[PDB]
């Protein structure tokens, strides 16, 4: 079983920045890319960007460029993402999901998600 | 980027009937005979669940009443026969080019007595 433990819920004041995380387990961490998604309230999902945990490589959706930064820490198998310049519209649920690039190309396992409230 | 469009946005089908969910890509997502279209299911208060990858591959553990077909820019997800636990929202997602993108989603409702 693959496991994606994300950090807990956050309430943040506008203008500042949160830094959610997501611990993986159930497979070798560096084998697959970690992708992040914004599930705004009562709507469809939005891709934010992926990161190769091996070399730290990164690629972002442009609508979220400059807002979210993806990082990784191999020794503790955790992928963290940071959001800055937070505002009312950033209020949403953020998931981390694993993507098997060399396995068959699917975002197989998602984490439960993190609820960030900006207010 | 390749935009995905799902039609319709809401659908109501009777138990035992066939539900067909469409997904249109703005550009082809094929490569080497392999369509990079995935389908996910999302029930309220839950993270999305993978149903089919690469257009037509059913992920293990997923009931065989679900099937996916299509190539190029036209894709459909079929559920036949539809059951009650199939009430949920379904999203398509392509992985051909960057950025990776999802369709708007289609909410399926079951018609009963």
């Amino acid at each position: 079983e693959i496991q994606l433990q994300q950090t807990g819920p956050e309430l943040v004041q506008p203008g500042a920045s949160v830094k959610i995380s997501c611990k993986a387990s159930g497979y070798s961490f560096t084998d697959y890319i970690m992708v992040w998604v914004k599930q705004s309230h009562g709507k469809g999902l939005e891709w934010i960007g992926n990161i190769n945990p091996y070399h730290g490589r990164t690629a972002y959706n442009l609508k979220f460029k400059g807002k979210a930064t993806l990082t990784v820490d191999k020794s503790s198998s955790t992928a963290f993402m940071q959001l800055n310049s937070l505002i009312s519209e950033d209020s949403a649920v953020f998931y981390c999901v694993r993507k098997g690039y060399v396995e068959g190309g699917g975002l197989d396992y998602w984490g439960q998600g993190t609820s960030v409230i900006v207010s | 980027d390749i935009v995905l469009t799902q039609f319709p946005g809401s659908l109501a089908v009777s138990l035992g009937q066939r539900a067909t969910i469409s997904c249109k890509a703005s550009q082809r997502v094929d490569y080497d005979g392999v369509s990079y279209m995935n389908w996910y299911q999302q029930k309220p208060g839950q993270p999305p669940k993978l149903l089919i990858n690469a257009a037509s591959d059913l992920e293990s553990g997923i009931p065989a009443r679900f099937s996916g077909t299509g190539s190029g820019t036209d894709f459909t997800l079929n559920i036949h026969p539809v059951e009650e636990e199939d009430a949920a929202t379904y999203y398509c997602q392509q992985s051909n080019y960057d950025p990776w993108t999802f369709g708007g989603g289609t909410k399926l409702e079951i018609k009963r007595a």
